[PDB]
DNA sequence: CCCTGTCTGGCGTCCTCTCACCTATGA
DNA sequence: TCATATTATTACGCCAGACAGGG
């Protein structure tokens, strides 16, 4: 079964493999950000109810007043979308929130208030968004773009290389908070442990550890195990586990239980270890140059003397023995130094110490922290109880304390936001533990470490950076409230929010003007993952591995679509089944493996998960049971592309297309082409210009409907049913009844976007697609946007072209193009142009909107009325007069009249003017005041009278039950109708239901139309300041020219080199020409070998298109082509189509061969595509050369190329690069200020910057001349270019040099300092 | 405001925006003799106004200096010729945007373009670095009188035909004309007229165009080739040469000195360069001009007649390629069967892996080039007999227009084993090429490979560039100001020898460089060269065939010249046949050629003699 | 007193094109 | 409108060059 636009013209499609999961609304990352961002969200996350309930409620410092929250709304937008864009207002809603101050007496925290007040006050405007995920900041339409950040948690790093010039490798660890202060652990080359807070000074470790009251002993308790020295009856024996011995030297005699086990000289083996533990040997006699190089873990004071023996961490010598043994400490406690694996790192940082206790320690970061400013007890101890332990100023969010708990392999994963204690410490101990050998170290480009921002979020941070400025505020207006004369809004202020989130929606890294001259850009700019931004990495600095692509890649990112140039993958763009997690992360979709049935259940994992499972690949052949066919198959096991078993996986990707993006995926034969013109094919198809006439790749991915579709371009329609189409205006739809609600009669009346204005001068036109009485769908597509074609994605244009060197006109990457190609307009693309007059009251009066121009004579009243401006149409080029706004005293008068620019034509197809209130004349201000007002009315009354006919007839339809006497129900005609009794049995009062639905439409219809003409009366809507408000809207209308630029969609560039003549074409034996001849030579060097089978398969769709162009123009009945139609969509190999042909109805197999008959549309699919045997079966089905390849003639000549040539039909695209944007001149004009040389630009009319580079290439050669000539005539030495341009104008070639002004420049610029620089004698 | 890349120095005082200029995209227009390139109206008339208002201000057609202004700004039927008039013996400087070395900035003289892009001579197009695929250049004027002679005498594009930074020219023809001419000079070994006899190269191309014969068909002609023996006198011998009809076509354009052997071979790029060399060594440079001109319109014109396409079926996939990857399968097998029982190490077991599908890769390769190189096998009049391939792809990669061994290797046999940016290299290689569909595994490897590329040449060009800067701000002062220090000292030139055969020659080392003392013959204390010579290549030939030692030559680094290097210690001029004049900057010159190919350049047991001696 | 980590400054490609956005305060 | 005068983030990579520390 189909809907009834996909009965249209359906796309024959290839693949092999079944699609279990369709492919999610490609917006979903913008739209579900904001909808969390916005939302009433009861349990508090996340939104903005996160955001007041943590900053409510506020009471001050025990000013017994407590102002707190209840509820949050926004309202209306006073302006919809397209009057926004029109007059430059945000697309903003006023956000309402009720606040609720209760007052309390003195001593109440249990007290009952003394009073309370509550109001539903203002504060902010937000933006919202619009419903395909855009925004319209001030007049403009903007998109904020993901940011990819490090997650807030613990990493370890090393760095193991550069530093220390040794190869010493070091090892950091970082904790980073999701907001607050930044906590790095880093070893030094002397083995020693180091903090440091804020990339500030450095201080070693431990301090830390004696900031949060642990004494010395404490901390040798946790970093260090103990050994146990019992004074006994000789040389005070030891305990010794054997697990200590593992890999040292036996320094001495190693015997007990009377039998000598290992002897010195030999090392201590693991089956000496398992002979100590079988002959169970804890206590030995020890040497006393055994105990002369140990360290003690605890203090121990003699007792009769009362004094300290030796302080913990301190080495030990023989006459320090000789002091503890004589005491009475019997148990000796030292600390396992093994060099090995226990290093002593705790110890020697503790030995570092200059402190000694807590206090000390604290001063001692205050010191650190905040330098100068004396450290005093309260003021230290704030400082460091505010840093970590607080709930303010630092919180790992959810985010952070799941990577935190999940790093150091804790069994949870929600916890509280600070840190505490024993978060350090683990954090200490695992950075320990990676220098001693177990555990690694975790990577920064590996996606599970790695979080996604999207709008909400970064909205919502900033929003908190406004409220936590207006609690300050409030904190400052409460204790210095006068009560009770004050109501929440002499505290609270809308002033700090609203700038806070304008700043960012504004001005911000992120928040960037869309690219939006086609249905791909704009869907594939707002699927974009930027590395940089705020808080992340910039582009001239890093680097070369986060610059490249890691193994985790795979389905979340796309591996071959971004930017080439300055930032290369930093600028990724997002894949095409790829979500966002919980937390943020990316998880992308895998099929769950139980056993050998790969089932079609689908579960989401992210890089973190992916790295545990096995997961197989999305070609492996399986066969009707999901048992993969193989008994062993390709999977990935941790990042490495393996070769495993048939039942050890655990999951399968899903679709074949997931690797790969939107932009990317919808090039045919991307399998065959390079990596590097996969990119750069991509990148230039997101740069194509919508075309005037939109035409259907024959090559297509069957991604086109997703894409035009869900970059809402197209006017989807939101209930089904049949059509009225008055559509001159609007597409109107009558909706079925199962899709239609009870009350609200209710049909969709669709406003279709005609002839305006892009963000990148193109032009954005919906065209409908669907004729008067027709049935739709819900979903169906029912007005074709910019670039679509019933619903499809149609960019560029299907061209005949031949692969052969014709003349030299197509030598590098040159495109040698028909005279066909350009009468048909079949690339004359359409360009409009907004141009803004201003008459600003600078000085000297205000300027003059008059066509009474001055000096220039009968050559300003022209294209204008008699009170001036231009008069709307018209054939416009360049040096026409469109706005007379000129003032007097400026025989002192001037022309500031915005003019027409240098080079353009156009046709004026709009004037907006929401002028100085009095821009009128004596009257067409007014005199269209009237005819809008007469609108209104009109429409409103046509709108209940439509409503009403439909009424009336239902009123009749309804009249059975109660009063079908059709002779007794005509009685009134426009004045009542219905007058029947009924009582009980079935209910009728249906008559009474719709009798309230007119009487409601007229009531209300009075009050509609009351404020219409309220409305419409009105000066005109605008802000204040500016006063002459005059936009005039330009459409050159640009065909192609020797010059632009065109390009396919496999990375294959082309700047159209000649235009030829029809004749001059090489054409086949049946006589057509072919469009447009590129180059073979591209084709072995570049790699793009797709672009050839798409040569060929394109030849084959318009070979079945000729030939039901045949069979339906020598018409013949319908049998024929069903069966021709039935044998072009079987074709081949195991496919997923068929078609259910012989249910059409005998006309919608007329009307798909009506749509089919400039060739069948082919779908290729990503990387399970067509294979080659099967364009050979599609040239065999058509009457084509199995080859591809037919022999040409030369249309100079008439005589056959040698060795038969290709010609098929590739899907060329018009870039916008054309060359009459290009192309510049300049000899004389103006220059800027502080500098004598010319201005830069092609909007300034100035000349090319003669860089250094070609200095040095002057000097380079014997120029000498030629360079004195462009450095001081040409560009600087005002009296030097003065007399060149008289000298030139005599007819004498001739320079006067000079010296150059901006070397003055650099003299009186050194000479401002305290430097004397001159120039010596004559 | 001093300091820094935007500071007065580096970006108003050695650097300024400069009047009379224009800027536009280029295309190719290869009708265009190599003096000339194309120019548009609308530029042309934009950046003459001044030539043009002098113009119409002689003739007497207006007064004052507006009525001259309205006249071009409404552009009436009469200034066209004055724009004629003031175009014609006018050079122009061509300059694209990224300058590297000095030929990057040329001068031309315009002809006029119905049109918006500047059309570009498509020899001219590999000195500027310059495709078609969206490049833009700027034009400058040389506006006074000694600026147009420097323009014509020192920076025209006839005057640049051999790259400073050696003696290789630089007007080599391309890519389209090395494949009409490696078509053109071929042969089959059965065509239309094979083995007939032609009374010239005029009819060899009139049997061409009537229909009576083939493009390379093996013929006896007579051709008349023209040996300048004597002291500038030309002999001439003719004679009955066995060669092809399109090596008489080619024939009828190489000018009179030249040898019929340059064109007798099969002419790939390599041979097309050296013919342009061998002719710009003897006759010159005005038949060089012309004759690269006369190469250029003759390639692009038998290119056009060949209609060398390119298909899915030339790419021709080995049909021992499927059994050499099972070979290489069951290899991979007996050695992970040997992991499992743990024989092997870890590290042997990824060296054997590495090693196995190394030379499986090469056999494919070997499979392919075959299969490529000679598929060809045609009967004459009898049995079959083979040759070299006319396919496609393979004319495109044997002729060096584009492509290589690697990049044919990559679209038939497998393409290696590519490497994770780890630096490592991954034991699973990608099996397929490009005709064959790769799946999804091995195009994610692939990209990893060609992410690192894309990476390596956008933050590599940045490195190059300071490279250039640093180079010609320490050259930057030292000019050719003398024309003899009067020493005795230079450098020992000796041929390099790494420990393989011998790497490069002393021809290539002390060609066009002044000997420091006089050169002993290798026999016994004979005057072979004198001691003050220029070794050009005649002496190199009579050096070689003395099999002379090493050449204590004289270099510039034992200069005695204060402040300057004298005009012998530097050496022959290099894109001139001559020695160095005195004052042409050379510091300016070798810094370029040194920093210029910074692009191309990477960025990140005992004895076994060889030869019997 | 001669090595030495450590800290501080100083580099980091040319040419071009499009767009938007610009200090608070205040009797 | 016409004088008043400066604060609560961190995440480059060498590579010279100068400086306090210590065997
Ligand atoms: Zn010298």
């Amino acid at each position: 079964v189909y809907s009834y636009t996909e009965k249209k013209r359906i796309r024959k499609d290839f693949g092999k493999r079944p699609q279990v999961l369709d492919v999610p609304y490609l917006l979903s990352i913008q739209l579900d950000s904001f909808q969390k961002f916005i939302e009433q969200d009861p349990e508090g996350q996340y939104g903005l109810e996160a955001a007041f309930r943590s900053v409510f409620p506020i009471q001050s410092y025990s000013g017994n007043s407590e102002l707190q929250y209840v509820s949050y709304r926004l309202g209306e937008p006073v302006f919809d979308v397209q009057e926004c864009q029109i007059r430059g207002v945000t697309y903003s809603a006023p956000l309402r929130v009720k606040l609720r101050l209760v007052i309390y007496e003195r001593e109440a925290p249990e007290g009952t208030v003394k009073d309370i007040k509550e109001q539903e006050v203002y504060m902010g405007e937000i933006p919202l968004m619009t419903d395909n995920g855009t925004f319209v900041i001030n007049g403009t339409e903007r998109v904020i773009v993901s940011q990819l950040h490090r997650s807030p948690g613990v990493f370890f790093d090393s760095d193991k290389g550069k530093t220390h010039s040794s190869g010493k490798v070091l090892y950091n660890a970082r904790i980073i908070p999701y907001r607050g202060s930044w906590l790095d652990f880093e070893f030094d080359p002397k083995d020693n442990l180091f903090v440091r807070i804020d990339r500030r000074r450095k201080l070693p470790a431990t301090i830390i550890l004696r900031a949060l009251n642990y004494t010395t002993e404490q901390i040798l308790d946790l970093f260090f195990e103990k050994v146990i020295f019992e004074i006994r009856d000789n040389k005070l024996q030891m305990e010794l586990v054997p697990e200590r011995l593992r890999g040292e030297t036996a320094s001495f005699d190693i015997e007990a239980n009377g039998k000598v086990y290992v002897e010195k000289g030999r090392r201590i083996t693991a089956r000496h270890i398992r002979q100590l533990e079988k002959d169970d040997v804890k206590l030995i006699e020890v040497p006393v140059e055994y105990i002369a190089g140990k360290v003690v873990a605890k203090d121990y004071i003699d007792e009769s003397t009362g004094e300290l023996i030796c302080a913990a961490n301190m080495e030990l010598s023989l006459d320090l023995l000789a002091k503890l043994s004589q005491s009475g400490h019997k148990r000796i406690e030292t600390l396992f130094t093994n060099d090995l694996d226990h290093g002593p790192y705790i110890s020697e940082t503790l030995r570092v110490d200059p402190t000694n206790d807590r206090l000390s320690a604290l001063v001692e970061i205050y010191r650190m922290m905040r330098p100068g400013e004396p450290p005093t007890r309260e003021a230290a101890e704030s400082l460091f109880e505010n840093l970590f332990f607080s709930e303010d100023r630092y919180d790992l969010s959810a985010v952070g304390r799941m990577k935190f708990n999940r790093s150091l392999l804790r069994e949870e994963i929600e916890g509280s936001g600070i840190l505490s204690k024993d978060d350090i410490i683990d954090v200490m101990k695992k950075l320990i533990d990676i220098r001693n050998g177990k555990g690694e170290v975790d990577d920064i480009d590996h996606l599970g470490n790695r979080r996604i921002r999207s709008v909400g979020e970064m909205a919502e941070n900033q929003f908190r950076v406004g409220l936590v400025r207006v609690e300050r505020a409030v904190k400052e207006r409460l204790s210095l409230g006068d009560l009770d004369t004050l109501m929440p809004q002499d505290m609270i202020n809308a002033k700090p929010i609203s700038a806070a989130v304008k700043e960012f929606f504004g001005s911000s890294q992120l928040s960037q003007f869309m690219d939006q001259n086609n249905p791909l850009s704009e869907i594939t700019h707002k699927r974009r993952i930027s590395a940089l931004g705020p808080g992340g990495l910039t582009r001239e600095r890093a680097g070369f591995e986060v610059r490249d692509v890691h193994p985790t890649h795979y389905g979340r990112v796309c591996p071959i679509e971004t930017p080439e140039g300055p930032n290369i993958g930093l600028i990724n763009s997002l894949s095409v089944y790829a979500q966002t997690n919980e937390y943020g992360f990316l998880e992308t979709p895998y099929r769950k493996v139980t056993d050998g049935v790969v089932t079609d259940e689908i579960h989401y994992l992210s890089a973190i998960e992916e790295g545990n499972y096995v997961i197989a690949q999305a070609n492996s052949n399986l066969d009707e049971e999901g048992h993969f066919v193989e008994d062993l198959v390709t999977c990935r096991s941790k990042g490495e592309s393996s070769l495993f078993s048939r039942d050890q996986v655990d999951y399968m990707d899903v679709s074949t297309q997931q690797v790969v993006s939107v932009g990317a995926s919808l090039i045919p034969f991307l399998e065959h082409d390079d990596a590097n013109r996969a990119l750069m094919g991509a990148n230039m198809q997101r740069q194509a210009v919508p075309t005037l006439r939109a035409d259907k790749p024959l090559v297509g991915t069957g991604m086109e409907r997703a894409v035009a579709v869900d970059s809402g371009v197209t006017a989807v329609a939101k209930r089904g049913g049949v059509v009225q189409y008055v559509d001159a205006s609007r597409i109107v739809i009558k909706v079925n009844e199962d899709e239609m609600y009870p009350g609200e009669a209710g049909i969709d009346i669709y406003n279709l976007t005609k002839y305006t204005r892009s963000n990148q001068n193109t032009c954005i036109n919906q065209m409908p697609c669907v004729s008067l009485g027709e049935p739709v769908e819900r979903g169906d597509v029912l007005a074709d946007g910019p670039s679509t074609d019933l619903g499809e994605l149609a960019l560029g244009q299907n061209m005949r072209v031949a692969f052969m060197p014709w003349n030299g006109y197509n030598f590098e990457d040159s495109i040698l193009v028909s005279e066909r190609v350009v009468q048909e307009d079949r690339f004359t693309t359409i360009h409009i142009q907004e141009l803004a007059c201003v008459s600003r009251d600078t000085k000297l009066g205000p300027e003059e909107i008059t066509a009474d121009i001055p000096n220039v004579g009968e050559a300003a009243l022209s294209k204008l009325d008699e009170s001036g401006i231009v008069y709307i149409g018209a054939e416009v080029t360049g040096g026409d007069i469109l706005v007379g706004k000129v003032t007097p005293k400026g025989s002192d008068v001037k022309d500031s009249s915005l003019r027409v620019p240098n080079g353009v034509s156009g046709t004026v197809i709009d004037v907006q003017v929401f002028t100085r209130d009095g821009v009128e004349k004596d009257k067409r201000a007014l005199e269209i005041e009237e005819m809008q007002l007469k609108q209104a009315k009109k429409d409103l009354s046509e709108e209940l009278q439509i409503l009403e006919a439909g009424l009336f007839s239902r009123i009749r339809a309804v009249l059975v039950a109660g009063g079908v006497e059709a002779e007794k129900l005509d009685k009134l005609p426009r004045d009542r109708w219905l007058e029947l009794g009924l009582t009980d049995e079935e209910k009728q009062n249906q008559l009474e239901q719709l009798a309230e639905q007119y009487d409601e439409l007229k009531h209300e219809f009075e009050k509609k139309l009351e404020a219409k003409r309220r409305k419409i009366t009105q000066g005109d809507d605008l802000a204040p300041g500016v006063l002459k408000i005059v936009k005039v809207y330009l459409a050159v209308k640009r065909r192609i020219q020797p010059g632009d630029k065109m390009a396919g969609r496999h990375g294959n560039k082309g700047v159209i080199s000649k235009i030829n003549p029809i004749e001059d074409m090489p054409y086949d034996e049946n006589g057509t020409p072919v469009d447009i001849v590129l180059n073979p030579l591209g084709v072995p060097s570049r790699m793009n070998i797709g672009q050839i089978l798409e040569t060929h398969l394109g030849m084959a769709a318009k070979g079945i298109g000729d030939k039901i162009n045949a069979m339906l123009k020598q018409q013949q009945e319908v049998a024929k082509l069903r069966e021709f139609i039935q044998r072009a969509y079987d074709l081949g190999a195991d496919v997923r189509q068929k078609v259910d042909l012989s249910t059409f109805s005998d006309e919608e197999v007329m009307r798909l061969a009506e749509n089919l008959r400039k060739g069948m549309p082919i779908a290729t699919p990503v990387f399970d595509g067509a294979k080659e045997a099967e364009i050979k079966e599609l040239l065999k089905l058509g009457d084509l050369p199995t080859s591809g390849q037919i022999r040409l003639y030369d249309g100079r000549t008439g005589e056959q190329f040698e060795r038969p040539v290709t010609v098929g039909y590739m899907y060329m695209l018009k870039l916008n690069h054309l060359v009459d944007d290009k192309m510049h001149a300049r000899s004389t004009g103006s220059y800027s200020l502080v500098t004598q040389q010319p201005l830069g630009g092609k909007a300034q009319f100035g000349g090319q910057r003669f860089g250094e580079m070609e200095v040095w290439a002057l000097e380079a050669y014997g120029a000498a001349y030629t360079l004195q000539e462009m450095l001081t005539v040409k560009s600087d030495d005002v009296n030097g270019r003065t007399k060149m341009y008289k000298n030139i104008v005599d007819g004498n070639h001739q320079m006067e040099p000079g010296m150059p002004e901006s070397f003055n420049v650099l003299l009186k610029e050194i000479r401002s300092l305290g430097i004397n620089i001159e120039l010596e004698d004559e | 405001m001093i300091k820094g890349k935007q500071g007065r120095f580096r970006q108003n005082l050695l650097g300024k925006r400069v009047d009379y200029s224009g800027r536009s995209v280029i295309t190719v227009g290869p009708y265009l003799r190599l003096h000339q390139c194309g120019l548009p109206k609308k530029m042309a008339l934009e950046l003459f106004k001044p030539f043009i208002y002098g113009k119409l201000e002689l003739r007497g057609l207006a007064t004052t200096i507006k009525a001259a202004k309205k006249m071009v700004e409404r552009e009436e039927a009469v200034v066209w010729d004055i724009l004629d008039e003031v175009i014609r013996e006018h050079p122009v400087l061509l300059n694209r945007a990224p300058t590297l070395h000095r030929l990057g900035i040329q001068a031309f003289e315009p002809v006029l373009i119905e049109g918006k892009a500047i059309q570009l001579h498509p020899l001219v197009c590999a000195a500027y670095n310059a495709d078609f695929d969206g490049d833009q250049m700027a034009v400058h004027v040389p506006l006074t009188l000694e600026a147009q002679l420097e323009a014509r005498a020192l920076m025209m594009s006839t005057n640049n035909i051999l790259s400073p930074a050696n003696g290789e020219p630089i007007i080599v023809p391309s890519q389209d004309v090395v494949l009409g001419l490696y078509y053109m000079t071929r042969d089959c070994v059965n065509a239309k007229g094979e083995g007939m006899v032609l009374t010239g190269p005029k009819e060899a191309e009139r049997l061409y165009r009537s229909g009576l014969a083939s493009l390379h068909a093996r013929v006896k002609v007579r051709i008349t080739e023209y040996e300048k023996d004597a002291n500038g006198e030309l002999v001439a011998k003719t004679s009955l040469k066995d060669t092809t009809v399109g090596r008489a076509i080619l024939w009828m354009i190489v000018p009179k000195g030249l040898p019929y052997s340059i064109v007798n071979q099969a002419l790939g790029k390599k041979a097309i360069s050296k013919m342009l060399n061998t002719c710009y060594r003897i006759l010159g440079l005005k038949p060089t001009v012309i004759f690269a001109d006369q190469i250029m319109y003759t390639g692009f014109a038998y290119a056009a007649r060949s209609g060398a396409s390119v298909g899915i079926d030339d790419m021709v996939i080995p049909e021992k390629k499927h059994e050499i990857i099972s070979e290489a399968e069951a290899e991979v097998a007996e050695i992970q069967e040997q992991f499992q029982s743990g024989l092997v190490t870890a590290g042997e077991r990824y060296n054997k892996v590495i090693d196995i599908w190394a030379a499986a890769n090469d056999r494919v390769s070997k499979a392919m080039m075959d299969n490529l190189q000679t598929e060809t096998v045609i009967n004459r009049d009898g049995q079959e007999e083979k040759q070299v391939s006319f396919n496609s792809i393979y004319m495109m990669a044997d002729s060096g227009a584009r492509g290589s061994a690697a990049q044919i290797r990559q679209l038939a046999g497998m393409r290696g084993l590519m490497a994770k940016p780890d630096g490592s290299i991954i034991e699973t290689p990608i099996t397929a090429n490009f005709r064959e569909g790769l799946n999804v595994l091995q195009y994610f490897i692939s990209t990893h490979g060609a992410r690192k590329g894309l990476a390596d040449t956008a933050l590599k060009t940045a490195n190059s560039g300071y490279l250039t800067r640093r180079l010609v701000d320490v050259a930057q002062d030292l000019v050719v100001t003398e024309d003899d220090c009067g020493t005795h000292e230079g450098i020992m030139m000796t041929p390099v020898i790494e420990g393989g055969d011998v790497k490069e020659p002393l021809r290539d080392r002390v060609l066009g460089r002044v000997t420091a003392e006089d050169v002993l013959k290798p026999g016994t204390a004979d005057i072979l060269v004198p001691r003050n010579t220029l070794l050009h290549e005649q002496w190199c030939d009579l050096l070689e065939e003395n099999s002379v030692d090493a050449v204590k030559v004289r270099s510039v680094v034992s200069c005695d010249t204060d402040f300057g290097v004298c005009a012998h210690c530097y050496g022959r001029d290099l894109a001139r046949g001559h020695i160095i004049n005195k004052g042409e900057a050379i510091g300016v010159i070798a810094a370029q050629s040194i920093g210029e190919p910074g692009t191309q350049l990477t960025m990140r047991s005992s004895i076994q003699v060889k030869n019997k001696g």
